[PDB]
């Protein structure tokens, strides 16, 4: 990897892409806190784990396949490819807690956030449904064997289709 | 394919067939989430995120456009006849309406206006008078009676007496309900 | 002036017209679609979007001005005579409007209001009680009909029923339809 | 769980309702804290900061959802029966909404689009043209004439000519209000 | 105690009620210092910084609730009658606010939604084009007007001109400031 | 080119214009995303291609020829001449998309998203949408198959032959 | 004890996590980072296993005390039932009412406490920590005297709060 890659790659994200790959990369450097998706790739690269594969299945997470055929000058089929035969930057549990936050707008997440307040504390309210993730990692609420209480509450607020997906994420494991 | 056809299923149907489905899909869609839904596309939006409408579950699709009476679109667009649905529906259990929401449906099917207006003016001291304005219809009325537990599956007496008060072949569609 | 002409003869239609308009275009322009139709503009509107109404394909609005008898303004703003029309719409593939819509049209164009009400009590056993309301026409309950399968091209026997019961010419066009189309 | 319980409460009040509740509480929140209150749950968690509702405490919105005529939401949600609020309410002391706010919606439930209208036209020299638009339903129209103390517990005088003007059972409402106090 | 009651007072106004009170002190608070006001107390201490609010000084807080129409607020919380308003600021020296500025906001309040998107349509000539979006009130085009030196105590013409395309009341309201 | 040109410009165009002035010049600055219209401007004129004919050029796409005739002193003609004399910062596809975008109400694009969602939030433009399929590769100059079938689908058969007229040039 | 263990801690927490334990230990010579307090503590003998459990307890780091030092909240919940706590409950007090109050409530508090205080200092914006600690300061807030805080929570409305003071001074 270059440094000029990586800039090309950072500039031409946006906001939300580049929340996303933060939290994505959350398992991979689980002990740092980045500031930025810039520096969070340069820490990706010293530490070994940031080859042209895996800057691929990177910009592949945050569905972002223009960057794959204009930077890296690779088809979805090959980053594919790629994933089937080489091991995963990012674990199935991180993406389907984005593919979880993809389908939900305003309202779900005001309404989860209600839910778990009493699982949680009282202690902002304007996040997003990734923070909330991230909030309840910290309180050791979720996890790849603790999806049960995420599962229920999903439940609640009648969006089956994401119990079905963390359904069929635990009968993947 | 299968968006397209709920697209051309959605197409074909009016405001007033809107209402009477967001109507019979009253007990699985509350009154804020029913709120906003001004198209057939957003209550077949709401209808996928339930689980009640997929590619391999077209049963609750079936039978709310059987039970608004578009014959015309379940033969066309979900490839379903009359008695196919009749058998469907009369097996105990696929009946995913209740049959008071049913029969409240076939009740609001048999008022015409000066019924209506007539049905306005009895229950003039059990309901609010800006919930009697001219603009509403038999449903909104249904609405209003289960919000001060004076409808209900237990509770059709108050109904009854409006309906004598109508006409006699709601009071037999009543009766036929309670079986 | 294309524009300009079709805000003209738009302007030329009234509600009768109008509703023969969008029953006479069930075949192309879908229910959600019609509903906000409340003017003569919008429905042309709308069939532009479809590529049936353009500055060199004026044949779907021939028709439709042909078919609701407006002669008048066939002959001022499209500058066309009846015997084109009748030349035109008799040439096998031509006509856009379905044989079926416009029999439709015409047994609604030969029913009065006491016929209208004898209808309307032809068909209590099929219809709902408020889809046969007094301030209903003829077309809305063929469309009804139409919602419940029991009007249709292949589908004719309980409006030869009802028209039997009411009138002769009535069913003089439905066979006149049948044999010929 | 108190909160699934108070979201499924919420899931089934609409913004009408939520504007109802809202008027119903302005006594505990303020204008500035009720102009971002756009769902049920916000309320609830105002009402929460307030102690007003607690696990243990649902005396609030009991009396909020009897107020506003959800009979339903009360026996199904929080288990509590018609005769049971009718009887709690009427304990001395027990209401802890005033018979001022109370009486002020109940009168606002009798007046129907019309009588709105006709409403807004009586107030036509006391009130300023842009808080007299169609957008204002009768508690909105309150709250703008308490602003001008031209309404109030020691001012009913102008809701009098107004309702008498308009409607007897208003005028009934008012005076029963102003004895029972 | 003070403090308390600022706060309170604070509590009951809303942001139009805000925006009512930025645009009363046009005169004595700068378009700078006016940016990041996002609720009343912040009014309330940068006047307290010009010493303009005390607990000796209500006068201008008095003045500002009075011009606003919020009487409620003035008897209940600074213990004032519209009398004793009307009769204090009718008397001369004691007016704070500018006459200019009191009937402007009084237009403002007279103006409806269809008003004010005629009166935006009238001055399209003299604003820039992305300044004349729907997500202005009549105040904030008055203070645009007042930046390009068309809106004054002594250019009434062009105010005049929309006010007369559009209504007599607010040409009497004019009229009636100006003797 | 100078600061005064771009400032005049900005405080004359308004939302909309200025949302299709970015997906415009989605080309040329093909790798940054500018907030407003003036960084997209200035972003324009330090990367060079940003003269006073492109600057023409742009305010030609937007039909705003009043500012052609009022800032750079231009009519339809002399932009035209310039189109053909020299090279189009401003693709005809990207022309194609936003005539497009302008014959679409908001339940057309809600029924073409709705028609996509299985290919690929709410309030979402068409703009948006076509942007969203660019970043998934589902839409390109050579790849109008699904969104020339999406219109037809939704009875706006007349934005398909718009696309017709775009492929057979 | 080592210093591995409290570089992992330090760099895995951040600003506000860092601010509050910082706020927490004001009880236990004021370090100016994080990773100092640590060594301090370790260095005066009151950061064992148990105490870093507790201090992690404290920041709401459940993830910490699983990865870090091996432990779940019952274990670190009964390590307090047995040991001396090294936050006083007046700490977790504080904490847990700063925890409760967006910028508005702070900016209104900040409004009653300004006229019993006068605001002498001008930061870019306080948390309700930094409050707390300009209270402190001053001699206007200590475990024997929330009664300022408690009527000041009281007028912006904020009950569940005042309970929370209540159910505090009712422990001693």
């Amino acid at each position: 990897m270059s440094a000029e890659v990586i800039h090309q790659v950072e500039e031409a994200l946006d906001t939300d892409e580049k929340e996303m790959l933060l939290f994505l990369c959350r398992d991979v450097a689980i002990d740092v806190v980045p500031p930025n998706v810039r520096d969070l790739l340069d820490i990706l690269r010293e530490r070994g784990k940031l080859s042209v594969g895996d800057l691929a299945e990177l910009l592949y997470r945050v569905r972002r396949f223009d960057l794959l055929k204009r930077i890296l000058k690779m088809d979805r089929k090959a980053v594919e490819t790629h994933l089937l035969r080489n091991p995963h930057l990012v674990s199935d549990y991180r993406v389907l807690m984005a593919e979880i936050g993809e389908d939900l707008d305003k309202s779900d997440v005001s309404s989860l956030i209600f839910l778990m307040k009493d699982y949680m504390g009282r202690g902002s309210k304007e996040k997003s449904f990734l923070d909330l993730v991230v909030e309840l990692e910290k309180l050791n609420l979720v996890a790849p064997d603790q999806l049960d209480l995420l599962e229920k509450c999903l439940k609640n607020i009648h969006r089956i289709d994401l119990k079905t997906k963390i359904q069929k994420y635990k009968q993947s494991v | 394919d299968f968006s397209r056809n709920l697209y051309d299923i959605g197409e074909q149907l009016d405001s007033e067939d809107l209402a009477s489905l967001k109507f019979l899909s009253l007990d699985y869609i509350p009154q804020r989430k029913q709120e906003p839904i001004k198209d057939a596309l957003m209550l077949f939006q709401r209808l996928q995120e339930k689980r009640m409408l997929e590619e391999s579950n077209l049963s609750f699709l079936k039978e709310l456009l059987f039970r608004i009476n578009r014959l015309d679109l379940l033969i066309t667009y979900l490839n379903t006849r009359k008695e196919e649905m009749e058998r469907e529906l009369q097996t105990p259990g696929r009946a995913q309406i209740s049959a008071y929401r049913v029969m409240l449906y076939q009740i609001s099917e048999e008022v015409s206006r000066s019924e209506l207006r007539s049905f306005k003016g009895g229950l003039q001291e059990e309901i609010s008078k800006c919930k009697l304005d001219d603009d509403m219809n038999l449903l909104d009325i249904f609405i209003e009676m289960e919000k001060r537990v004076i409808l209900g599956e237990g509770k059709l007496d108050i109904l009854k007496r409006v309906c004598a008060q109508i006409n006699k072949s709601l009071l037999k569609i009543i009766n036929d309900y309670e079986e």
